[PDB]
C-alpha cells in the first residue's frame, strides 16, 4: 500500500524507494 | 536633494517622453499559460 | 546544409551579424564611391565590441555619423544578446541543469566583466554626485563616537614601538598565517614561489623585516595595484583579491598588531561576535540560554510581547567612505597607521584588461579589513542602540560585563532592547515590550504608514519549514507589532551609511 | 456504525479476493458510548479516541465545524 | 539523377492538413465580418474593464 | 602501501592513471566476477 | 523551563550541496582517493558543525543519501561500468590500510 | 630592480610589439615578469609621464586636493597629471619646506 | 564620406564636508 | 509508474477531523472521486459480479 | 540635528565662516560622447 | 501634374507596447482580428491581444532572430522563419511546432503563403527562393537566379504569382508552375527590401533608398516614381483606401496616396526612454483587418500603434 508514504517514482533518487513499517512502533 | 546612487533617474519617463494622451503598456510576464490553446478545437 | 546546433551558435551569430552589417550600411548607405572600405568598417565594429567589453570609451576621432550610428546600433545588439545569455545560464547553473564545464567558465568570465562595468560606474558616480553622507550626518557620527570612547576611557593605540618586546611573536604569527595558504606546496607558480621566498627570508632574519615594515608604515601612501577574480559558489560569486607579497607581509603584521592591542585595551564591546571565546554552535546555545534567563520572559499575563528581529546591514563594505573612515580611525590609532590603512584601501583594481580605481568602499581582501569592518560596525551598533543602552550593556568601564549579562535586574529591565548580538554584519536583537509600550509604538507606526486595508498581513514572511502548528500566526496586533519594531529600527540608520 | 461503514466493502472484497461481498442499509440509531459533556476528557487530535470519548470528540469536532 | 539516400526526418508524417473549420474562423466568416465596429466595441469594453480596474 | 625536468602540457595535467590501475588490480576478483547481468564474454589475449 | 528545537538552515543545506557539486565537477583530473578525500572533508565539516540539527532535518538525510551515491557513481564512471555487483560496498568503505578507498558514510540510514 | 640595459631592452621590445602583449616582452627579459614589465612602463618609462618642475598652480591644486581627500594618492594623481608617487613625494616636500 | 582606419569631475561638497569635519 | 503530471486548506484542519479508521490507497482507488481531489484521467472500475 | 552643543556650534561656525571654493570649483561625423558613454559606464549617459 | 489627390485624415500615435528584449522584426494580424503576432530578435514569438495590447502568450522554439512570421487563412497554422536557416510550422491548437522545412543554406530573410493552394515561399541569403509543399515538407521548386540575398518575396493568386526583390538591386517576377523568371526589372539603384501588392488594382510597388516605384501587372511596366523618403526603406504597406505607408530604417515613416503619389504625412516617433537615438528604426508595418489601426515594429524594441484621426477635415489639413 502506497499510503502516502514513499516516493512518487524511485527513479532518480539513488535508492530503490522500498518502504517498510517501523517494526518497533509501540 | 543629494541623490543616493540607488535612485539616480536618468532617462525622462514614458509619460514625459510620449505625452498625456498616448497609453503605455509594459508587458513582461504574460497571462494565459502555454497549455491553453489559442485556436480552440471543437467537440 | 547543416543545422545550427550548439557549438555553432556563437560562430553563427557572428556570421550573421557581420553579414547584416555589410548589407546594411557599407553597401546601402555609402557614397564612398571608390571601394567602400567595408573591410575596415568591420574592423571598427570588432574594436567597438572589444572596447565595450573592456569598458573603454571608444571614440574614433573623425568618422561620419551614419557609420558611427550603424556601429553603435550593432554593438548594442550584440551586447543585449551577450547579456541575456549570461542571465539565462546563470539561472541554469544556480539550480543545477548544466554540468557542462565550459559553460561554468564562460559564465564566470561574463559576470566578472559585468560586475566590473557596474563598479566602475559606481565609483564615477561617487566622484560626481559627491559624498553621499551629508555634513550633518558625518558630524553626528563623529561626535557620537567621541562620546563613546571618552566614556569608556579608551586609551588610543600607539605606533608599534622601536624596542617593542612582542614583535617577533607578532611577526611569527603573521608568517604562519601566510604559509597556511601554500600548505600543499603544489605547482604553484612564479608569483607564489616568490611570495614563499619572501616569507622564508623574513623568517630567517626577523629584524631586516621589522625594519622594512615600520619603514613602510611610516612613509608609504601609494601602493601597487591589486588584481581581482571571482570564486564561483554556484549560487553566487565571491570576490577574491590578490595583493603583492611585500605589502601582504606588512599588512599581516599590522593585522596581528591591531587586534592584539585592541583586545588588550578593550576596544570591542562584548556583543561584537565572531569572538574568540566560543564557536558558533556555542553562540546559538548562549543566545537561547540568555533569552530563557531574562526576567519573567515567558509571561504574557499583562499582555507583553517579545519580538526577536534579525536582519543584515545590507551594504556596509561598499558604502564605507574613506574620508570619514580616516577620521574615525584617527580617534583610535596613531595618525600614521590611520593614514596607511586608509590610503591602502584606495588602489587600482585590475581584471584581465579592465582597470579602475577604488575610491568609495573597502577592499575586503586586505588583511586588516576585519578590524575596519568590526570598528565600523561598532559605530553602527551605537547608532542602533544609543549611548545609554549601549553603555548599560557594556557595563561600567572598570567592570565590564560578559556576553549577554547585565549588572542588576533594574538596569536589564529598564528598556525594551534586552539582547543584541552582531555577527560580522548580521544583526540579531531581542525586544521585550509591555502592553502600553507596544500600543504606543503601533500608534506612531500607523500614523505614518497607515494600513487601513489589512495588507500588513500579506508581506510578512515566516519559516515554511516548521508545520503550521509551529510557524508564526499572523494576527493583526502581532504583524503590526512586527512591522512597527522594524520600522522603528530602520529609522535609526541614515541611508547613506547602511540600511536594512 | 455508520462511522465505521466507510470502505468496509473494499476492505472485505480485498481481503477475501472478492469472494465475499457486502451490501448495507441503515437499520437504526443507537447510543454512542460517549459522555457528551466532560471537560477533563481532552482530545489527542489525530489518534483514534477510545470508546469512553467518542461522543465527547463527536461534539467537539462537529461544533468546531458548525456550532462554535 | 535522383538518389536513393533518405532520412529519418522525411518519413511520412502529418499527412492531413487541418482545415480551418466553421467555428474557428473560416474564410467565409471573414468574407462576412464587419471589423471596424466589432473592434470599436471590444476596445471600449477593455477600457471599461481597466476603468473598473482603476 | 607505499609510504628539475620540465613537462609538457598534458604532463602537467590529466590524471595519473597508475593509482587507479593498482586499485583495480587489488580489488580485481570483485570488479571482474563471473556472475554479472548483461555482459559478453571474452578471452584475454594470450 | 523551555525547549529549543534545532534544524539545519536551508541555505546551509544548499551550500553543502554546491560544495559536493564542485567536487564532482572538478574531478576528471583527480584520482579516486582524492575524490574521496574531499568527500570526507566536506562531510566531516558538516557533521561536526551541526551534529544534532542533522538528525532532525529530514531534508538533509535525503540530500546526503543522494550526494553520497553520486560520489560513488562518479568513481564507477571513472572505471568504465556501473554494474552494482562489480562494486559492492566493501571496495568503497574498506579503510585505506586494507587498500580500499576509505569512504565515510551517512547514507545507509533508514529515512 | 632595474638597470639601464634592461630598461632599454624593454623600451625596444614594447615599441615593437605594442603595449598589451606583456607575456612575450617578459619572455625577452631574463629574470623579469610581466607584472614588473607593466609596472615599469606605466610608471617610469612611459613618455607621457613628465619629469619636470611644478607649476605654481599645479602645486596649489596639489595641496588643495591633499586636503580634500587625505591619503588617496591614486585618486588624486590623475586630477593633476603626475603619477601618485610623484605627487606623494612632492606633497611631503612642500610640507617639509614649510616645516 | 572618407573613413579612418582602425588600429575628472569633482563635486564642491567634498570641500564643505572636509572642513566641517576639521572644525 | 512515473507520476503523470508532477499551501493551506481547511478541510485538512486537524482539530475538526475524526479518524476512526485511517484512509488507505485501496479506498482512494475504489472510489476515485469521493476519496480524491482533482482526480484526472481516471477510470472508475467496479464489479459486483 | 539638535544632538549636542558640538554640532549646534559647529554648524553655526560652518555656515558663518565657510565661503565658496576655488580650485575644485574650477576643476570639476559627430563628437563621440555617445559612443564613449555607451561602451563605458564610467561616464554620464548622453542619448543623442 | 495630376488630379488632385484625395484628402486622407492624419494618423496619431495612441499606444506603445513594450515587452520584447531585442529588435522586433516582424508583425502580423490574425484573420479574425483578435490578436497580432510579433517575432523578434530575442528569439521569441509573442502573441498580443489587439484590443488591449495584453500579451497572451510567448512561444520559444527558434535558435536565433525570427525574421518573419505569417498566419494561414485556410488552416490553424502560424509559419515562422528565422536566421537559423529554419522554417517552422506552429500549430495553434496545441501551441506546438509540428512541421519544419529543411533545405536553405543561410538565414531565411522572409516568407509568404499562397492564399488558394497550400504552398509556401521563402527567400534567403543564399540568393534563392524556395517553394515548399505545406503538407509534405518537400521543396517543389528552387527559384534561383538572383545574385545576392533575396531580401523579400510576395505571392499572389493572379499572374505572375511570385515577386522577389533582392540585394543585387533587381526585381524578378517568377512563373510558379514553370518555376522560372519571366520578368527582370532593373530600375532601382540600391537594394530592394520591400515590395507590396494593391488589394484591388493589379498593381504593385517596390521601395529602395532611391525612391519607391509603382508598376503594373503582369509584365511589370513602369507607372510612376514616388520620392521624398530618402532613407533605407524597410517596409511598404498599402491600405484598401489608397493609403500607402512607407516605414524606413532611420525611424521615419511617411504616408502617401497610392494613386497620385503624394506624400501627405510624415511621422517621426521618439524612442522608448532608455534608447540611443540611433536605435530608432522600423522593421515591420501592418494594417489591421479593419484597416483602421496601423501597427509598427521598431528597432527600439517597441510596438507603436497608430490610429486614424477622427476630428480633422480638409480645411484643418489643406492638401498641397
Amino acid at each position: 500500500m502506497y499510503n502516502g508514504i514513499g516516493l512518487p517514482t524511485p527513479r532518480g533518487s539513488g535508492t530503490n524507494g522500498y518502504v517498510q513499517r517501523n517494526l518497533s512502533l509501540v | 536633494e543629494v541623490v543616493l546612487h540607488e535612485d539616480k533617474k536618468y532617462y525622462p519617463t514614458a509619460e514625459e517622453v510620449y505625452g498625456p494622451e498616448v497609453e503605455t503598456i509594459v508587458q513582461e510576464e504574460d497571462t494565459q499559460p502555454l497549455t491553453e490553446p489559442i485556436i480552440k478545437p471543437v467537440k | 546544409a547543416k543545422t545550427v546546433t550548439k557549438q555553432r551558435v556563437e560562430s553563427h551569430f557572428d556570421l550573421e551579424l557581420r553579414a547584416a552589417v555589410m548589407h546594411d550600411i557599407l553597401d546601402m548607405m555609402p557614397e564612398g564611391i571608390k571601394q567602400n572600405k567595408a573591410r575596415t568598417i568591420l574592423q571598427h565594429l570588432s574594436e567597438a565590441w572589444r572596447c565595450w567589453k573592456a569598458n573603454i570609451p571608444w571614440k574614433v576621432p573623425g568618422l561620419p555619423t551614419p557609420i558611427e550610428n550603424m556601429i553603435l546600433r550593432y554593438v548594442k545588439a550584440k551586447a543585449d544578446w551577450w547579456t541575456n545569455t549570461a542571465h539565462y545560464n546563470r539561472e541554469r547553473i544556480r539550480r543545477g541543469a548544466t554540468v557542462d564545464k565550459t559553460v561554468c567558465k564562460k559564465n564566470l568570465g561574463r559576470l566578472t566583466r559585468l560586475y566590473l562595468k557596474a563598479e566602475q560606474e559606481r565609483q564615477h558616480n561617487y566622484l560626481k554626485d559627491g559624498p553621499y553622507i551629508t555634513a550633518e550626518e558625518a558630524v553626528a557620527v563623529y561626535t557620537t563616537t567621541v562620546h563613546w570612547l571618552e566614556s569608556r576611557r579608551f586609551s588610543p593605540i600607539p605606533f608599534p614601538p622601536l624596542s617593542y618586546k612582542h614583535d617577533t611573536k607578532l611577526l611569527i604569527l603573521a608568517l604562519e598565517r601566510l604559509k597556511e595558504a601554500y600548505s600543499v606546496k603544489s605547482r604553484l607558480n612564479q608569483s607564489q614561489r616568490e611570495e614563499l621566498g619572501l616569507i622564508e627570508q623574513a623568517y630567517d632574519n626577523p629584524h631586516e623585516a621589522l625594519s622594512r615594515i615600520k619603514r613602510h608604515l611610516l612613509t608609504q601612501r601609494a601602493f601597487k595595484e591589486v588584481g581581482i577574480e571571482f570564486m564561483d559558489l554556484y549560487s553566487h560569486l565571491v570576490p577574491v583579491y590578490d595583493v603583492e607579497p611585500l605589502e601582504k607581509i606588512t599588512d599581516a603584521y599590522l593585522d596581528q598588531y591591531l587586534w592584539y592591542e585592541a583586545d588588550k585595551r578593550r576596544l570591542f564591546p562584548p556583543w561584537i561576535k565572531p569572538a574568540d571565546t566560543e564557536p558558533p554552535p556555542l553562540l546559538v546555545y548562549k543566545w537561547c540560554q540568555g533569552i530563557n534567563n531574562l526576567q519573567d520572559v515567558w509571561e504574557t499575563s499583562e499582555g507583553e510581547c517579545n519580538v526577536m528581529l534579525e536582519s543584515r546591514f545590507e551594504k556596509m563594505y561598499e558604502k564605507i567612505d574613506l574620508t570619514l573612515l580616516n577620521r574615525l580611525l584617527r580617534l583610535i590609532v596613531d595618525h600614521n597607521i590611520a593614514d596607511y590603512m586608509t590610503a591602502k584601501n584606495n588602489v587600482v583594481i585590475n581584471y584581465k584588461d579592465m582597470n579602475h580605481t577604488n575610491s568609495y568602499g573597502i577592499i575586503r581582501g586586505l588583511q586588516f579589513a576585519s578590524f575596519i569592518v568590526q570598528y565600523y560596525g561598532l559605530v553602527m551598533d551605537l547608532l542602533v542602540l544609543g549611548l545609554h543602552r549601549a553603555s548599560e550593556m557594556a557595563g561600567p568601564p572598570q567592570m565590564p560585563n560578559d556576553f549577554l549579562s547585565f549588572q542588576d535586574i533594574a538596569t536589564e529591565a529598564a528598556h525594551p532592547i534586552r539582547l543584541f548580538c552582531r555577527y560580522i554584519d548580521r544583526i540579531h536583537i531581542f525586544f521585550r515590550f509591555t502592553a502600553d509600550e507596544a500600543r504606543d509604538l503601533i500608534q506612531r507606526y500607523l500614523t505614518e504608514h497607515p494600513d487601513p486595508n489589512n495588507e500588513n498581513i500579506v508581506g510578512y514572511n515566516n519559516k515554511k519549514c516548521w508545520p503550521r502548528d509551529a510557524r508564526m500566526r499572523l494576527m493583526k496586533h502581532d504583524v503590526n507589532l512586527g512591522r512597527a519594531v522594524f520600522w522603528d529600527i530602520k529609522n535609526r540608520l541614515p541611508r547613506s551609511v547602511t540600511t536594512v | 456504525p455508520a462511522i465505521d461503514s466507510f470502505g468496509f466493502e473494499t476492505d472485505l472484497r480485498t481481503h477475501t479476493q472478492g469472494q465475499a461481498f457486502s451490501l448495507s442499509v441503515f437499520h437504526h440509531w443507537q447510543i454512542v458510548p460517549g459522555d457528551p459533556l466532560d471537560k477533563s476528557i481532552v482530545i489527542r487530535p489525530l489518534e483514534p479516541q477510545p470508546a469512553p470519548h467518542l461522543a465527547r470528540e463527536f461534539m467537539i469536532k462537529t461544533r468546531r465545524r458548525k456550532g462554535l | 539523377q535522383l538518389s536513393k539516400q533518405y532520412s529519418s526526418r522525411d518519413l511520412p508524417s502529418h499527412t492531413k492538413i487541418k482545415y480551418r473549420q466553421t467555428t474557428q474562423d473560416a474564410p467565409e466568416e471573414v468574407r462576412n465580418r464587419d471589423f471596424r465596429r466589432e473592434l470599436e466595441e471590444r476596445e471600449r469594453a477593455a477600457a471599461r474593464e481597466k476603468n473598473r480596474d482603476r | 602501501w607505499e609510504k628539475w625536468k620540465k613537462l609538457t602540457n598534458a604532463q602537467r595535467s590529466g590524471l595519473n592513471q597508475i593509482p587507479n590501475r593498482r586499485f583495480t588490480l587489488w580489488w580485481s576478483p570483485t570488479i571482474n566476477r563471473a556472475n554479472v547481468y548483461v555482459g559478453f564474454q571474452v578471452q584475454l589475449d594470450l | 523551563t523551555a525547549q529549543c528545537f534545532l534544524r539545519v538552515d536551508d541555505e546551509s543545506m544548499q551550500r553543502f550541496h554546491n560544495r559536493v557539486r564542485q567536487i564532482l565537477m572538478a574531478s576528471g583530473s583527480t584520482t579516486f582517493t582524492k575524490i574521496v578525500n574531499k568527500w570526507n572533508t566536506a562531510l566531516i565539516g558538516l557533521m561536526t558543525y551541526f551534529r544534532e540539527a542533522v538528525v532532525n532535518t529530514q531534508e538533509l538525510l535525503d540530500l546526503l543519501v543522494k550526494c553520497e551515491n553520486k560520489i560513488q557513481t562518479r568513481i564507477k564512471i571513472g572505471l568504465n561500468s556501473k554494474m552494482p555487483s562489480r562494486f559492492p560496498p566493501v571496495v568503497f568503505y574498506t579503510p585505506k590500510e586494507l587498500g580500499g578507498l576509505g569512504m565515510l558514510s551517512m547514507g545507509h540510514v533508514l529515512i | 630592480v632595474w638597470r639601464n640595459t634592461e630598461d632599454e631592452i624593454l623600451k625596444a621590445a614594447v615599441m615593437k610589439y605594442g603595449k598589451n602583449q606583456w607575456s612575450r616582452i617578459a619572455s625577452l627579459l631574463h629574470r623579469k615578469s610581466a607584472k614588473q614589465c607593466k609596472a615599469r612602463w606605466y610608471e617610469w618609462l612611459d613618455p607621457s609621464i613628465k619629469k619636470t618642475e611644478w607649476s605654481r598652480e599645479e602645486e596649489e591644486k596639489l595641496l588643495h586636493l591633499a586636503k580634500l581627500m587625505p591619503t588617496q594618492w591614486r585618486t588624486i594623481a590623475p586630477i593633476i597629471g603626475r603619477t601618485a608617487a610623484q605627487c606623494l613625494e612632492h606633497y611631503e616636500f612642500l610640507l617639509d619646506k614649510a616645516a | 564620406w572618407k573613413i579612418p582606419p582602425c588600429i575628472v569631475h569633482i563635486n564642491e561638497n567634498f570641500a564643505k564636508l572636509a572642513e566641517a569635519l576639521y572644525i | 509508474f512515473e507520476p503523470l503530471v508532477r499551501d493551506w486548506n481547511e478541510f485538512n484542519d486537524i482539530n475538526k477531523i475524526i479518524i476512526r479508521q485511517p484512509i488507505r490507497t485501496e479506498y482512494k482507488i475504489a472510489f476515485p472521486y469521493l476519496y480524491n481531489n482533482l482526480p484526472h484521467h481516471v477510470h472508475l472500475t467496479w464489479y459486483h459480479t | 540635528k539638535n544632538t549636542n552643543a558640538e554640532t549646534r556650534e559647529t554648524l553655526q561656525e560652518l555656515y558663518k565662516e565657510f565661503k565658496g571654493d576655488e580650485i575644485l570649483a574650477a576643476t570639476m561625423y559627430s563628437t563621440g560622447k555617445v559612443s564613449a558613454s555607451f561602451t563605458s559606464t564610467a561616464m554620464v549617459p548622453e542619448t543623442t | 501634374t495630376m488630379p488632385k489627390p484625395q484628402w486622407h485624415p492624419p494618423w496619431k500615435l495612441y499606444r506603445v507596447i513594450s515587452g520584447h528584449l531585442g529588435w522586433v522584426r516582424c508583425i502580423a494580424v490574425e484573420p479574425g482580428n483578435q490578436w497580432f503576432v510579433t517575432g523578434s530578435a530575442d528569439r521569441t514569438i509573442k502573441i498580443w491581444d489587439l484590443a488591449s495590447g495584453k500579451l497572451k502568450l510567448s512561444l520559444t522554439g527558434h535558435i536565433s532572430t525570427v525574421r518573419g512570421v505569417i498566419v494561414s487563412t485556410r488552416s490553424p497554422y502560424l509559419f515562422s522563419c528565422g536566421e537559423d536557416k529554419q522554417v517552422k510550422c506552429w500549430d495553434l491548437e496545441y501551441n506546438k511546432v509540428i512541421r519544419h522545412y529543411h533545405g536553405h543554406l543561410s538565414a531565411v530573410y522572409g516568407l509568404d503563403l499562397h492564399p488558394t493552394i497550400d504552398v509556401l515561399v521563402t527567400c534567403s541569403r543564399d540568393s534563392t527562393a524556395r517553394i515548399w509543399d505545406v503538407r509534405t515538407k518537400a521543396s517543389v521548386h528552387t527559384l534561383s537566379g538572383h545574385t545576392n540575398a533575396v531580401a523579400t518575396v510576395r505571392c499572389q493568386a493572379a499572374e505572375p504569382q511570385i515577386i522577389t526583390g533582392s540585394h543585387d538591386t533587381t526585381i524578378r517576377l517568377w512563373d510558379l508552375v514553370a518555376g522560372k523568371t519571366r520578368v527582370t526589372l532593373t530600375n532601382h539603384k540600391k537594394s530592394v527590401r520591400a515590395v507590396v501588392l494593391h488589394p484591388r488594382h493589379y498593381t504593385f510597388a517596390s521601395g529602395s533608398p532611391d525612391n519607391i516605384k509603382q508598376w503594373k501587372f503582369p509584365d511589370g511596366s513602369f507607372i510612376q516614381n514616388l520620392s521624398g523618403h530618402n532613407a533605407i526603406i524597410n517596409t511598404l504597406t498599402v491600405n484598401s483606401d489608397g493609403v500607402l505607408v512607407s516605414g524606413a530604417d532611420n525611424g521615419t515613416m511617411h504616408l502617401w496616396d497610392w494613386r497620385t503619389g503624394y506624400n501627405f504625412q510624415r511621422v517621426h516617433a521618439a524612442v522608448q526612454p532608455g534608447s540611443l537615438d540611433s536605435e530608432s528604426g522600423i522593421f515591420a508595418c501592418a494594417f489591421d483587418q479593419s484597416e483602421s489601426r496601423l501597427l509598427t515594429a521598431e528597432a527600439d524594441k517597441t510596438i507603436k500603434v497608430y490610429r486614424e484621426d477622427d476630428t480633422a477635415t480638409e480645411e484643418t489639413h489643406p492638401v498641397s
